[PDB]
């Protein structure tokens, strides 16, 4: 009726934004540029950003990868999908910018599933693609082969249950936080703000485990390593089945990484199922600590760290 | 390799809730090459049927006389060809051996996740016959949580795949949305199958095709699982009516033919008190557990 | 309407009351429940009456975590209000607005489900009982009733027995009539009260028939058979033990399924209670456990309740 | 009365579980310095409201009479020194009522000479997943307390319970309550110091599903999910001159609180209520109120940016009617991104009812007027910070039913919005609101 007539007056929306937050997001952002040159065709309703646990820096190529396998497989099947090349540096080296796809660091506690990565589609109309959705995607991309689906699902059952399973618990906390943690570190107790971030680390290493054994039904395949993990009592009973199922675990997948060896040319274009392999092995030879399938890649598989760097060149410039 | 090997079951026969205690059976009946037969030579069968005796909680379990203990099918089988000196069923050749592993876990990780349904969450199926087994099975007290917590972990493997007397009258309706959704469900669980086995037929092609080999145990083992509970039929009919009569009673025709084999190349044995899991050790271990 | 005065008519019994002997004391199917609770009442005031309940729950899926409870009760007025979790809101009024005439309204919400509004009026005259019973009213636009209806009659012909039928008709879009169902209600009390029998014949054939006993101050039996050509039944036996220090019931069913409810008092505030049913037939094992404190909330209250 | 009296020695009865030399502390500070026998009724009610405060008697009676020279007699009921269990409800502001359970334990004089009191305290309601409380109160002299909490508590924080807020840690609180004002500040006015150091690690998840809606997914939100651990020291400053807490007729309160994290973030915040009664009956009461907040970044040149948590939030049924809770601010994209200052005003004009068959219940007719502005002020100048929040306010009207009673307000109101911006969530009709405190 006539109560429409209210507000008498409306003015423009709050254009006050805080620019210590817009600090942050450009020191969290990496952007993934053109193939040719440099060009923009883009509008901030058609480019998505993806969501990772960290970036570390190639010691070869120097640009950014992530530091999970998953997170790093689906950065480069993106680059591969949309012709794009991979990052250098965070925006805080080029201040300005323009409508490009990027990649941010995102907590885990950034989406109700806890796990990481994800896709974030839009501006105004925004979409959420979870990893499950992500997981789906990609996966439904090489249905069309039997065969490469079959060393599909191998490489992230078996595989992928060693590389958790030796980061979790042969791995020490300063080690599993540099991957798959957004936390800043120094590495020098100086400023007082240096004590408070250890603590930090020591308090929330434990939580942040729990939270990534859900992330691919591992806490539905080994439901007993990851029950031990919710209680305090280190007894021997649970310490001796423990290192059973470690023991068993790395020695599939030794059979694995020496199957694999015989098949690793390409007669092209990358397939779903190189990027794979050439993530895990990637991501393996970042770890500093001298875990087990770590000694064996850079031992026994002289081959596979190189076909990782051969497939690596097709991304930088 | 010496040792010893706990399975689910009683009087020499494996039970049905367990696919892969019976595709083990299958297993060591079929290594009789002077090669094949030196990897089981040794190894004896105890229908134990406690779960405390496994390293993650499953009774397909190998404990090698000296602390070494290996759990499933999967890790038996891949454990016992790497106890060769090379010096029925076959071995496969080193050219292509990473596709037999690839073809024996893909069974284990998705084809074996729909057979756990059919026993747990087919309600014609669990209300009738899977309960009655672990009464038989287990001892008077430990015969209810076990069904339970079973039927409790199949649904998590299977949620993103398969999902006064008037007031009688309104809950019996809720009866009929019972059956609305079942009718609703089968859809899904048979395009889901069809999908599955298709895939996995597609990739056997590679190797050959006129041998046994072990990853061809596991996958018959869950069709003779799940075409044996009185559910079984509509699934006979909808596999055959798209993949082929013929084949499909060659492959029942290979089913029967391993359950009707001798048990000479078996070596049994009566389990011992310490690993029966009676009352008593029962209690012991739930002690032993917290300390 | 003279000889009913000369017969010395006794007021029966409600509808939903002839077996309450039998399926409320005896029996033991209500107080049944799973996992652990725990109880704190706090009564603030009796004549006035008012309290609230704070009950909490654990390990069953059947009970919520957590429900409050505040009820008052004046002389010719109740209402008393529950909130369980994911707001579930339930409210219940009484008034009388004589001795004879009582209505009373239920109100339901979920929290995602349509709100269930129910209304009942009941008059309890010298000889016989009537009553009325809504579920969601609704008039269409030519005043037809649609809903849920049910009216019983129930009248004493002789001090011991007690005849009556009840109707019930539902109707659900109001396009059509409803369904119309006519059952007959019987009752009778023995002339020493060591017995009551109760039975129900249903419009299709279907007859309950209950027995309430009582062997002596302390132990009390029920018996209560259902059965509906195609004919089948169950049977229930129940036992009551009435104590000082603890209550006891006991449930046996033909199904070959047994089930035990016992409330323990030790403390004059404190009484615990357990509760069990297992059928071996059928592999179906149930267990509860749980407690109850009540705590006066007035000083005069405490100190009744101290000494 | 103006007769001169002298006071030498007082007899107890039942303190025989609080300590001599404390209790002579109670009464050498309070009763024994009255000079006549007005001043000893005062400082005779002054007493028993400080035992019944630091929880040592349930109420106190005292007989004068007894012969100037005379000795006051004085009467402590002990109160359960086992274990208490208690149950009980509370409101919160936002529309929440939370429920909770404490157990209650007094501590024996033999251990500790101080009256020290330890309650485990257990809450849950519609937005508390959970809360423990663990509460240590130590009243180390009559006019200062000592307090140590414990807490580890999850609930849900922002618009359609988005996010998902746990808390871990603990605080110190120093309590300060003089016994006796300097004359200047027949009433009984309020008036406390509190200082408090807190330590709390928190953890904040975005618990909101990204197909239903793009809410909760902006760039702003999505970076501050995650943990974090942080200290505070913190300073509160009441004043209250208010005839009642609950239902004023006269007076005003003053609050004022201030907040540091060490090279992190700087917060103060300022409230002022004034209540006035017009009418012989108080039939017109005219009540006003006005708040005021402003918080700093004190890191370096703008880095470790303010928690979410932090910041300033406005709107909704308790802070400014007719707008939705967290309908005020600046808007990343539909998400209320808080702000580093604000002001708010709030009028109101209370009514009885004007027909004789209800007059002394509490219901009231109420007319109000309320408004602010929420602002990311520069670091720059205060100048400008003042310049840029004393322009285009956001206003808004109403008129409605509210019910005052000591435990709690309720309040029913229709609303009509005078002005706002384009993106506000403006809530226009009629609104319901319950709690202790509103504006």
């Amino acid at each position: 009726r006539i109560f429409d007539t209210f507000p008498l007056q409306t003015y423009a929306a709050q254009t006050d934004k805080d620019e210590a937050v817009a600090l942050e997001i450009q020191r969290r952002s990496y952007t993934f540029t053109e193939r040719g040159g440099g060009s923009s065709e883009l509008t901030v309703e058609g480019t998505y950003k993806l969501g990772v646990y960290n970036v570390f820096l190639e010691a070869n190529t120097g640009a950014a990868l992530a530091t999970d396998p998953w997170c790093l497989f689906v950065q480069l099947a993106l680059c591969q999908k949309n012709g794009l090349v991979l990052p250098t540096h965070s925006q805080e080296q080029t201040p300005s910018h323009t409508c490009n796809h990027e990649m941010l660091v995102l907590s885990r506690l950034s989406n109700p599933d806890e796990a990481l990565p994800i896709l974030v589609e839009g501006y105004k109309k925004r979409i959420i693609r979870s990893t499950v959705a992500i997981s789906e995607i990609m996966r439904s991309r090489i249905l069309d082969d039997a065969e490469q689906l079959m060393y599909y699902t191998l490489l992230d059952t078996v595989l992928y249950d060693c590389w958790i399973t030796q980061i979790i618990f042969c791995a020490s906390d300063a080690q599993f936080m540099e991957l798959y943690s957004c936390q800043k570190l120094s590495g020098s107790i100086v400023t007082p703000l240096d004590v408070e971030n250890s603590l930090l680390q020591k308090l929330s290493a434990k939580s942040l485990k729990i939270s990534l054994t859900k992330r691919n039904k591992f806490q539905f395949r080994h439901r007993e390593i990851v029950k031990s993990m919710q209680g305090v009592y280190h007894n021997h009973h649970n310490s001796v089945n423990q290192e059973q199922v470690l023991n068993v675990l790395f020695e599939n997948s030794k059979q694995v990484l020496l199957g694999l060896k015989d098949m690793l040319k390409s007669d092209g274009q990358p397939t779903y199922l190189h990027l794979k392999i050439a993530s895990y092995i990637l991501c393996i030879t970042n770890v500093k600590e001298p875990i087990k399938l770590k000694t064996f890649v850079e031992n026994e598989c002289k081959e596979l760290v190189q076909f990782a760097q051969d497939t690596l060149k097709n991304f930088v410039q | 390799v010496k040792g010893s090997v706990h399975l689910w079951g009683k009087d020499g026969k494996a039970s049905l809730i367990s696919v892969d205690s019976i595709a083990l059976v299958w297993f060591i009946k079929l290594c009789t090459s002077e090669e094949a037969k030196s990897m089981v030579a040794g190894l004896q069968i105890v229908f134990s049927n406690n779960t405390d005796l496994s390293s993650d909680g499953k009774l397909p379990v190998l404990i090698l006389d000296n602390g070494t203990k290996v759990s499933g099918y999967v890790n038996i089988v891949q454990f016992l060809h790497k106890n060769i000196c090379t010096s029925d069923l076959a071995i496969v050749r080193k050219k292509d051996r990473l596709l037999e592993y690839s073809l024996l876990n893909y069974v284990d990780v998705e084809i074996s996740r729909l057979t756990d349904y059919q026993l747990f969450l087919n309600t014609k199926n669990y209300n009738e016959y899977t309960k009655k087994l672990f009464s038989k099975l287990l001892y008077f007290p430990m015969w209810y949580n076990t069904p339970l917590q079973l039927r409790s972990q199949a649904r998590e493997n299977c949620e993103e795949i398969i999902g006064k007397t008037f007031k009688i009258a309104h809950k019996n309706k809720i009866k009929g949305k019972q059956e609305l959704q079942q009718v609703k469900y089968n859809l899904q669980f048979d395009n889901r199958l069809q999908s599955c086995v298709s895939n996995w037929l597609a990739a056997r092609k590679k190797l050959d095709d006129s041998v046994i080999l072990s990853s061809d145990l596991l996958f018959l083992a869950n069709l003779y699982v799940q075409l044996g509970l009185p559910d079984g039929n509509r699934i006979r009919s909808k596999l055959e009516q798209t993949f082929g009569s013929e084949l499909l009673n060659s492959m029942s025709n290979k089913i029967d033919d391993f359950v009707h084999r001798p048990s000479n190349n078996l070596e049994q044995r009566d389990p011992q008190f310490r690993e029966q899991g009676n009352v008593v050790m029962s209690l012991y271990n739930l002690a032993c557990k917290y300390i | 309407h003279s000889h009913r005065q000369s017969l010395e008519l006794v007021n029966p019994g409600t509808v939903e009351n002839l077996n309450k002997e039998v399926s409320r004391d005896v029996f033991l199917s209500q107080y049944f429940f799973t996992g652990l609770r725990a109880d704190l009442n706090k009564a603030f005031s009796m004549n006035p009456a008012f309290q609230t309940s704070h009950t909490f729950s654990i390990g069953s899926q059947a009970l919520p975590k957590y429900a409050f409870s505040a009820l008052f009760a004046n002389d010719n007025l109740f209402a008393q209000g529950n909130i369980d979790n994911d707001l579930s809101v339930s409210g219940r009024l009484n008034y009388g607005w004589d001795k004879k005439n009582i209505s009373k309204v239920n109100l339901q919400i979920s929290d995602g489900q349509p709100t269930m509004c129910q209304l009942e009026q009941d008059y309890q005259a010298s000889d016989f009982s009537v009553n009325v019973k809504t579920l969601n009213p609704s008039f269409s636009e030519k005043g037809e009733f649609t809903g849920v209806a049910v009216a019983s009659f129930l009248q004493s012909v002789t001090p011991q027995l007690a005849l009556g039928l009840e109707t019930l008709y539902s109707r659900t879009d109001g396009s059509a009539p409803g369904d119309a169902g006519v059952s007959y209600l019987t009752r009778y009390v023995s002339k020493k009260q060591d017995w009551i029998f109760s039975g129900q014949l249903q419009a299709n054939g279907a007859l309950i028939a209950s027995l309430w006993r009582k062997v002596a101050q302390n132990v009390e039996a029920g018996i209560e058979t259902t059965l509906q050509p195609t004919v089948e039944g169950s049977t229930t036996i129940g036992a009551k033990y009435e104590y000082r220090q603890s209550v006891y019931r006991g449930t046996l069913d033909s199904n070959g399924k047994v089930a035990c409810f016992l409330e323990r008092k030790v403390l004059p505030t404190l009484s615990v209670l357990f509760c069990g049913e297992i059928d071996h037939f059928k592999n179906d094992t149930k267990i509860g456990c749980g407690l109850q404190f009540e705590t006066a909330g007035n000083q005069e209250l405490l100190m009744l309740q101290q000494g | 009365t103006l007769k001169p009296i002298r006071v030498a020695g007082v007899v107890t009865t039942g303190t025989d579980h609080i300590d001599p030399s404390v209790l002579q502390a109670y009464l050498d500070d309070t009763i024994m310095k009255s000079i006549t026998l007005g001043q000893l009724v005062k400082n005779a009610d002054v007493l028993n409201k400080r035992l019944c405060q630091h929880h040592i008697a349930l109420n106190a009676k005292q007989s004068f009479h007894f012969q100037l020279m005379e000795v006051v007699s004085q009467l402590d009921i002990l109160p359960p020194k086992t274990f208490t269990a208690k149950t009980g409800t509370n409101f919160g502001n936002d529309n929440d009522a939370e429920a909770y359970l404490q157990f209650e334990k007094l501590i024996d004089k033999k251990y500790l000479k101080l009256p020290t009191r330890v309650n485990l305290e257990i809450l849950r309601g519609t937005k508390i997943h959970s809360s423990f409380l663990f509460n240590s109160y130590s009243s180390l002299s009559p006019q200062s307390i000592l307090n140590l909490k414990v807490f580890s508590q999850f609930y849900n924080w922002n618009t359609n319970k988005g996010l998902d807020i746990g808390q871990r840690g603990a605080r110190l609180s120093l309590r300060y309550e003089p016994l006796f004002l300097h004359k200047l500040l027949n009433e009984s006015p309020t008036l406390f110091h509190e200082w408090f150091l807190e330590t709390c690690w928190r953890s904040t998840k975005i618990c909101s599903q990204g197909t239903s809606a793009p809410y909760m997914y902006s760039g702003t939100m999505l970076s501050q999910a995650g943990d974090q651990l942080r200290t505070i020291l913190g300073h509160t400053f009441v004043l209250d001159k208010r005839d009642h807490i609950m239902c004023p007729t006269k007076g005003s309160m003053l609050k004022w609180s201030n907040e540091l994290s060490p090279g992190k973030h700087l917060k103060t915040q300022l409230e002022l209520n004034s209540v006035k009664s017009w009418m012989n009956d108080d039939f017109i009461t005219f009540s006003t109120t006005i708040k005021t907040g402003y918080l700093k970044n004190l890191s370096s040149q703008q880095s470790l940016p303010v928690h979410i948590c932090d910041k300033f939030q406005s709107g909704g049924p308790s802070d400014i009617r007719g707008f939705q809770t967290f309908g005020l601010g600046p808007r990343d994209l539909y998400d209320a991104v808080g702000g580093d200052a604000f002001v708010s005003y709030g009028l109101s004009v209370f009514s009885r009812l004007p027909w004789k068959k209800v007059e002394k219940s509490n219901f009231r007719l109420h007319w109000f007027f309320n408004g602010g502005k929420l602002v990311n002020h520069d670091n720059t100048s205060l100048g400008n910070c003042i310049g840029q929040l004393s322009k285009e306010h956001s206003t808004s009207t109403g008129i409605g039913l509210v019910l005052r009673h000591p435990m709690a307000r309720f309040e029913l109101n229709f609303t009509l919005p005078i002005t706002a911006h384009e993106n506000d969530l403006i809530r226009k009709g009629f609104q319901f609101g319950l709690g202790l405190a509103f504006l």
